[PDB]
């Protein structure tokens, strides 16, 4: 998990370089952990998929800015919800 | 890289076995199934209304694409 | 029940693909039923219902949501009800095909807490629930990163028995 | 497209020379991405009447290639 | 135009009256169906198509809902007076 973490946090700050090879990845990337985190009902998954959200957010924040609204929705959706 | 040759479609043949109004023996469709056929509903505008009207419009989309060909719609 | 449920499914099977015309009738009540069921007629009525979508296949779309909500209400650690369950969903996603992939989030986390933790003989749920996987297909597309990791740890896990490994090894060849 | 769309209704369209299949391709990923770029503009479009900015697609394609040739020399 | 009429089957909402189609929960009773003692039955929406009926004057076939979630059906007369009917 951690070499995923420096791969994507590597992926995003490349995003202005390359962003044609990239930010279609990265999108797909981002879908995939938003649905992780919606879906999977356990604790390791969903913190995993919630530390990749923000190494995404922290390092690919252009391609992020147009789909701030529906992970903020997301993210809150998972606080309503009833691990630290 | 040259081009060996070029290749026209002079002429366009639309079969359309919709058959509107009546469903086939084999398959037998759900009470909603699918309406849509070349974004016509064939039930709106009455049968025989329905397929002419479909077939001029796949004649106008193959157009969209090829407009200079001879089209020839055969229906049912 | 049994005998009234027996001759439904019978006669929904001698009639064909011409007994969509009793699913209004008939569905409701029958998801009701199961809701309001208890004791060993349960497993019993899913595997009927599951002959019952076998024979509805594409017209099982209007129900298909509470038929969910109801095996995910009665999905338990028991092997019987899994297995049935599994068999459900076998007959479910052959009814459907490409619609299934709107459900199969829903059956997701239990799918992910069998893998997570299985104590039966020989991994044999895990093992059939690898088959449903394999009778997916397509819908696995946009969920394949979640089910892929458990299958993952299911065939590099040395304490794993020898034939749930071969089972995974064969899912994931025939997902590829 | 076709193939690609039908894949996710299980159905396998086929051409009479074996087409290898196309689904898979990352360019599809750029493809939705520039669809969800392009459309996320039209509620402005419809209600407020905005001025309708070209997507950046083509200009980072361009980009990439020319990254490509930076360092392209090698016959990679 | 006499080709075209017997195709006119059903009538639709949003080609003939979009306006009727935007209608939602008026106040507005249901018509024939006020009452000073009962409660004001008032429409809830307009269903989107009507049935005309194939008949020499081609009368329509609307249907209201109303508040208390009833549907009332009813028959558009056109070219034909209705206040006779109304004393008789």
């Amino acid at each position: 998990f951690e070499i995923r973490e420096l791969a994507i946090c590597t992926v995003g700050r490349l995003s202005s370089m390359n962003p044609a090879f990239v930010m279609p990845f990265l999108r797909k990337m981002l879908i995939q952990i938003l649905t992780e985190l919606e879906h999977s009902g356990i604790g390791r998954i969903k913190e995993q998929s919630a530390r990749m959200l923000g190494h995404l957010v922290s390092n690919a924040p252009r391609l992020i800015r147009p789909y701030m609204e529906p992970i903020l929705k997301a993210l809150i959706l998972k606080l309503k919800d009833p691990n630290p | 890289w040259r081009m060996k040759d070029r290749m026209k479609t002079v002429s366009v043949a639309l079969v359309l076995c919709l058959n509107v109004g009546v469903d086939p023996p084999d398959v037998v469709k759900t009470t909603p199934c699918a309406r849509l056929e070349c974004w016509i509903d064939p039930l709106s505008m009455g049968p025989q209304k329905a397929l002419e009207t479909i077939g001029a419009n796949l004649q106008k989309q193959y157009e969209n694409w090829q407009p200079r060909a001879r089209y020839k719609q055969s229906l049912d | 029940h049994t005998m009234v449920v027996q001759a439904i499914t019978f006669i929904f099977k001698s009639l064909g693909l011409k007994c969509v015309q009793f699913l209004p009738q008939v569905m409701p009540t029958f998801l009701n039923v199961i809701r309001v069921c208890d004791g060993a007629i349960r497993e019993f009525l899913f595997q009927q219902l599951g002959m019952l979508v076998s024979f509805v296949k594409s017209h099982i779309r209007p129900y298909m949501d509470e038929i969910v909500t109801l095996m995910r209400e009665f999905w338990v650690m028991n092997t019987s009800i899994q297995s049935t369950i599994i068999l459900l969903i076998e007959q479910i996603v052959v009814a459907l095909g490409g619609e299934f992939k709107l459900y199969l989030p829903q059956l997701i986390p239990h799918m992910l807490r069998v893998f997570m933790h299985d104590n039966s003989p020989g991994r044999i749920v895990s093992i059939k629930l690898l088959a449903a996987i394999q009778l997916f297909g397509a819908n696995l597309d946009d969920y394949l990163h979640l089910l892929l990791p458990p299958i993952v740890k299911l065939f590099d896990a040395p304490e794993a028995p020898l034939p749930s490994r071969k089972a995974a090894l064969e899912t994931v060849d025939r997902l590829t | 497209l076709a193939e690609r769309i039908m894949r996710s209704y299980n159905c396998t369209p086929v051409s009479s020379p074996r087409l290898p299949p196309t689904y898979m391709h990352a360019m599809w990923q750029a493809w939705d991405l520039a669809v969800d770029i392009c459309l996320s503009q039209l509620p402005t479009i419809i209600e407020e009447g905005t001025a309708f900015r070209h997507s950046p697609f083509f200009a980072e394609q361009l980009t990439a290639f020319q990254v490509w040739l930076t360092m392209g020399v090698e016959n990679r | 135009i006499s080709k075209q009429l017997p195709q006119l089957t059903s009538l639709e909402l949003q080609y003939v009256s979009p306006k009727l189609l935007m209608c939602r929960d008026l106040e507005l009773a249901v018509p024939g169906t006020y009452d000073p003692n009962q409660p004001i039955i008032r429409i809830q929406s307009i269903a989107p198509s009507l049935q005309v009926i194939t008949s020499k004057q081609r009368p329509r076939k609307l249907t209201l809902m109303g508040s208390n979630g009833h549907e009332f059906v009813f028959l558009l007369k056109g070219h034909e007076d209705l206040r006779q009917d109304e004393r008789v």
